Parts: structure tokens; sequence; C-alpha cells
């Protein structure tokens, strides 16, 4: 058969946003300005306002998710080819590491917010996104013969999550679905909110998750990763001390929050 | 005062409840840093004890001369340093994971005793309820190194010791709690809230509950021989106002039938109703309401305050019952508090032998030498474990 045969700041980041989520990993790199700097930060800074605020109110998933979509398109915006998009994003969430790594309250305040606004983001995602994200990430499934041995036991747990949260009221789909559906074993301390709840099996201290559920893992790991990184940021602030013209706009950030 | 000291100068084995807390013959910061707190006659209450080791622990102990002394958490810093420290700087590491039960939460069904009053009739609802835990702890959690203890008077405490039990969180340990805690409301006026179809571990705690539940509760407490109690506790628990309205009046009616005859009215009285093609999915409902009267009446009732946090105290070990007299002893699921030595009796026995081995609190001493010496080998065999895995 017949057969034939500074740019690297743009590749950066056209890496980072392939999978159009990050866990905002790397040092940025070149230059912005001033203006843009504060107002990147306010921009951020306005949407996980609304999203504590929403969060302190009560509301749900939902809810939020329909109040704060429309904002991305004016100040944050989303799922975009545009590099400006992509660094106005990324250099928003690395400002708001400075202003928020001052102390305990702002740092938990700012990893909540954060990782509800990945939360948010994450569900926006079309699942083969998805699966690229976790994936790049480089975030163990059982066995069949290991699901075909629990396979009354993880069938039991999950047959109600089936119905009420995929929407499967026919056993012969919830059926169909469980012998499509693949489990992950881990040791039950990594998922305690859904050990409380009930929702996952438990055997010899190993807790088995289906694959539609999880993302809490993902979330939290985001969650994690950005308190270390802002303990880090906070060791470091006495050398962003050398330039005085960001102080004031930092201690303006902070202030909306104190 | 002076029985107390007797006691602890003669009988309180330290050396292996120091060999539990520590982790270790030799000492560590399992021990150095773990707070003590004590009691004493006066009404006076002191936190933030720690013991550098076993004879350290004994002295301070005997000097003291508490009625009871009660285990905390691993801290950071010593606790007895903490005047050295500001109060944010003392911080907690560990604490094993310690579940609570009491039999006055069975009142609700009990009828041989009530309150506080004990009696080997009514400790088969503890001897199951440690029979599912265990099962719990084993099989879900994969724990191993853990002990039941009687608290003195009326309720039993399982001090579980592993050492991925031990570094859970105040979040994990509520989580944990949540996990096996199934009847979180004690108020009998509504059928549970569990849903269905079961979690396996509801599946295997109500398997394990039913062949208990003729015997105990239809035949042995008979709780709802009173026709006003099956009103108020039976009935609410059913799905049908139609079947809730015509036992009750048929119980007005025919007053004073046992609980067994009670239970066998509800599917009598249920077939007569409920004939047609929906007589199947009434069935079905009938059964899953028995079923949630079984978990309601004989699974585990838990204390939370005991578990949901690292940095609690709870009485120690081997304590004294101040208005019992009984010994805080090690138990299993045959234990009954009838079984437990006093304190006057152990001075008696003491007196007449000369020897701790000779009297009756040495099957019990038994039973914790070996289960430290287990949590021992266990902890050591994770430590080679763990150099092996860095290598």
């Amino acid at each position: 058969m017949f057969r034939q045969s500074s740019e690297e700041e743009k590749k950066l980041y056209a890496r980072l946003y392939e999978s159009k989520l990050s866990f905002y990993d790397l040092p940025p790199q070149g230059e912005i300005t001033l203006e843009q700097f504060e107002i990147w930060a306010i921009d951020r800074l306005k949407i996980l306002l609304e999203i504590e605020s929403c969060l302190s109110r009560n509301k749900s998933i939902k809810e939020i998710e329909t109040i704060i979509k429309p904002q991305f398109q004016k100040l944050l915006p989303f799922n975009t080819e545009s590099l400006e998009d992509r660094k106005k994003d990324y250099y928003s969430h690395f400002i708001l590491r400075l202003c928020f790594c001052r102390s305990k309250e702002l740092r938990e305040k700012f990893v909540r917010a954060e990782t509800f606004l990945f939360k948010i983001r994450f569900n926006m995602l079309t699942s083969t996104d998805q699966t690229k994200f976790v994936q790049s990430l480089d975030l163990q499934f059982i066995s069949n013969e290991e699901k075909a041995e629990l396979s009354h036991q993880l069938y039991q747990t999950v047959s109600a999550s089936l119905q009420f949260q995929l929407n499967l009221n026919e056993e012969h789909q919830r059926k169909q679905y469980f012998q499509q559906e693949k489990f992950i074993k881990l040791p039950f301390e990594n998922v305690i909110e859904l050990v409380g709840n009930r929702l996952v099996f438990l055997k010899d201290g190993y807790a088995y998750l289906p694959q539609f559920q999880q993302l809490n893992l993902l979330s939290n790991e985001f969650a994690s990763k950005l308190n270390q990184e802002l303990i880090k940021t906070y060791q470091y602030l006495p050398r962003l001390n050398e330039d005085d013209r960001l102080l004031p706009i930092l201690n303006h950030l902070s202030s909306g929050y104190t | 005062s002076s029985d107390m000291e007797y006691y602890y100068k003669s009988l309180y084995p330290f050396k292996h409840i120091f060999n539990w807390l520590n982790h270790s013959p030799k000492p560590s910061r399992d021990m150095i840093n773990r707070e003590f707190a004590m009691a004493f006659r006066s009404g006076a209450y002191k936190r933030y004890n720690s013991f550098n080791s076993v004879q350290d622990f004994k002295a301070q102990i005997e000097k003291a001369n508490p009625d009871r002394f009660e285990i905390g958490a691993i801290y950071n810093k010593p606790p007895r340093e903490r005047d050295t420290l500001l109060k944010s700087e003392l911080k907690a590491l560990e604490k094993e994971l310690v579940f609570d039960i009491d039999m006055d939460d069975y009142d609700a069904f009990r009828t041989c005793c009530s309150g506080a009053q004990v009696c080997s009739k009514c400790w088969k609802f503890i001897s199951l309820a440690m029979k599912i835990t265990n099962t719990a702890l084993r099989e879900d959690f994969g724990y191993k190194d853990f002990i039941w203890v009687f608290s003195g008077r009326r309720g039993a405490h399982c001090w579980v010791s592993d050492k991925r039990a031990r570094a859970l969180t105040d979040v994990q340990r509520r989580n944990v709690l949540d996990y096996v805690n199934v009847i979180r409301d004690r108020n009998t006026d509504k059928r549970l809230a569990l849903k269905r179809p079961y979690h396996p571990h509801l599946a295997r705690s109500l398997e394990q509950l039913k062949p208990f539940f003729v015997s105990i509760m239809l035949e042995e407490q008979n709780p709802w021989e009173d026709d006003q109690h099956a009103i108020q506790t039976l009935l609410p628990a059913l799905y049908d106002k139609q079947l809730i309205d015509s036992l009750k009046k048929y119980w007005l009616d025919n007053p004073r039938r046992s609980s067994k005859e009670k239970w066998n009215d509800i599917d009598q009285i249920a077939t007569s109703l409920f004939k047609g093609p929906k007589q199947d999915s009434h069935i079905i409902k009938l059964r899953e309401c028995k079923e949630d009267l079984v978990l309601m009446t004989l699974y585990p009732k838990l204390d939370v305050e005991v578990t949901k946090q690292t940095i609690h105290l709870l009485k120690a070990p081997f304590c004294i019952h101040p208005a019992t007299g009984n010994v805080c002893v090690p138990i299993d699921e045959s234990f009954a508090p009838e079984k437990a030595p006093k304190l006057i009796d152990l001075q008696t026995e003491m007196e007449k032998n000369n020897d701790v081995s000779l009297t009756a609190l040495q099957p019990f001493i038994n039973q914790f030498q070996a289960y430290v010496s287990s949590l021992l080998k266990n902890e050591l065999g994770s430590v080679k474990r763990e150099r092996e895995d860095d290598d």
C-alpha cells in the first residue's frame, strides 16, 4: 500500500491549558503590566467572593453554577483558546496565592473558594476532557476477578447511587451499567467523606469506589497541593517585599476578606 | 482514699498499661507526650499530666492517689511542660480510636432493668453490640489491635490501638463514627431513615442480629406486651396508616398481648388487609419495616462524644468505679457485669494470699498482657515493613 514520509512562554501556556484545567503547577515567565496584575487579581477575587457568598448562603452546586457561569465571559473566561484569557486565569490565581498565603484564615478561605471553582469548571468539561485532564496529572482499578467475587457487595453499595445520581430507575439498566462500570481500590482514610455517608464498600481497610464517583479525590488533591504551595508561598514573602509597588494592591485585595 | 492508695500500690497493672500506651518496652513520645487527667474525691480535676517512664507513671499516680485517671492524646510536646508553651503551641498527634456503649441507651426496649442498673439478661444488648462492632472493625476497617473494657457500672469501651487507627484526624474519626452509627436518631416515633437496598454493612449486621431478635426482644425483654408501649414504639416503625390503625384498634380491644403475639398480629392483619395484585409489594414493605425494627432494637448504640475528638479524655482501664466499687477490667463478648471484680474483694484476697496472681483480677490481667504482646509484635512488624518499603 502507498505511503508518504517569547515563543516558549506561548507554548508553555498552550500546554498548560490543553486539558482546559490546571493544578497551576509551574512558574510563570516573561512579563505583564502592573495594571494587568491588579485587574486580573480583582476579577478572580470577585468570582471567588461570590462563590464564598453563595456557600455562606448554603446554596447548592447547581445554583452556584447558574450564578457563576455567566461571570466567566466577563471576568475569567473558561474553555477558551485565547492566550490572553489563559494567561489572565493563570496569573490571577498566582497573584491570589501571594495575597492569601499571609494567614491561616486567608489560606483556608482561598483554598475553599478556589477548590469550589475547580469543581465548577471540572463539571463544565466533557468526559473526554475530564479523562485527559486526570491522566495528565499522573493519577488502582480492581481486577475483573475481584469485581466478580465482590459483585454482590459492590452492586448493593452502588445500586441506590445509580438510581439517584445517574437516574437509572430501571434495575435492568442498573445491571447493565454495573456490568460496564469499573471500580477503584484504595485505603478507606482517603475517601472518608464517602465512608461516613456509606457510599463506598469497605473490606479489610480498603474502600471500593466506582469510576463514576471519586471527583472529591481530585478536588482534595487540588486543595492539598494548593495549601502546601500557599505554605511555601508564605515562607518566601520576604522576597516579595523588595518591590513596594505590589504591597498596596495585595493589601487592598486581602481587605475584602477581613 | 486509703483503699485507692492500696490499689495503686498493690494491684493496678502499671507495666502493661505503660506498654500499651507507649507501644514500646523502652520510653518514647507515645508516653512522654501523652496527656493524662486525674479526678479526686475533693471534686478537683487536673488535666495535662504526662509521664516519662513506667516508674514515673506509677509513682505519680500513687503519690496523687486519685479516684480515677483518664487517658488522652499524644502531643507534639510534653503536656506536663504546658507552662512553658502558649496554648496554640501544644498540639495533638495521635490517640487510640475509642468507642463507648452505654446500657441506658437501650431503655426504649429494656424491661428487666432501667437506668444505670444492669444484669446478665440485658447485657446481651452489649454483647451483640460488641459482636457487630468487632465484625465491622475486623472485616471493614481491617483492625486487629483493639480491646474492650468494662466501664465499671453500665457500659463497655473499645480501645482501638492500630497505627492507622491511632493516626485518624478529628474529621476522619467523625466520619468513621458516622459509618458505624446506624441508629442516628434514638426517638421511637418514626421508621428508620436508612436507604434501600441495604449497604453490605447493614445487611451483614441484620443477618447477624436476626437469630437473636426473638429470644431477646420478643421473649426475654418483652417490651411490647404493654399495649401503649407497642403503640408508641412498635407501630410508628410500620409503613402504612391503615395497618397501624387496625393494629391499635385490635390491641385496644384485645389488650396485654405479648411482644411475640403482637409481632405475629402484624403479619396476620397485614395479610388480611393487603389482598390483591399489590400484595407482594405490601409484604415486601412489611418485611422491610420488621428488618428496620431489628436494627432499631439490637444494633449498637454509641456515645458520640467519646469518639468525635482526638483530644477527649476517658476513664482508663483497671480503674475503680467510685459508686459500685467494680474494677474497669478488660472484657470480651461473653462478659456480664456480675463477673467484674471489686476493690474490697481484691483487698480481701490480697490480705489472704499477698499475691496478685492468686486474685480474681489475674485473668483480666492475662487478657491485657496477651493483647499487649500482640500489639507490640504487630508494631514491630509494621516498623520492619515500613523500613523495607523505604529501602
